[PDB]
């Protein structure tokens, strides 16, 4: 799910979407997308979790 | 023979312990925090920590 991360990061900038929603089932889901999650450091992304 | 073990302070092979405990009824004590499995029916098992 690393490299999948860095990919729906690329698709989230090609759309060049300024807001988004993350939702999980567990919390396992955070592991999972670790890396997207860190996306505000790098580019103007604000990303909420439920 | 014991009453009961006292957990290893690292989770991976906490799961060993606590698996094995469960398994064969003999109460499990855990210290450190480990990744608490959602669905894992354990019930030989509480943990001081602060949760």
């Amino acid at each position: 799910f690393s490299s999948l991360s860095r990919a729906i990061l690329d698709l989230v900038q090609f759309f060049k979407w300024k807001t988004v929603t993350v939702v999980y089932d567990d919390s396992t889901g955070l592991i999972r997308l670790q890396e997207l999650i860190k996306a505000p450091s790098r580019y103007n992304l604000r990303l909420k979790i439920r | 023979g014991v009453a009961a073990i006292l957990g290893p302070s690292h989770s991976s092979s906490a799961n060993a312990v606590q698996s094995i405990c469960n398994a064969l009824g003999v109460p499990h004590i855990q210290t450190r925090w480990k990744h608490q499995v959602s669905d894992n029916k354990d019930s030989f098992y509480v943990s001081l920590y602060p949760d």
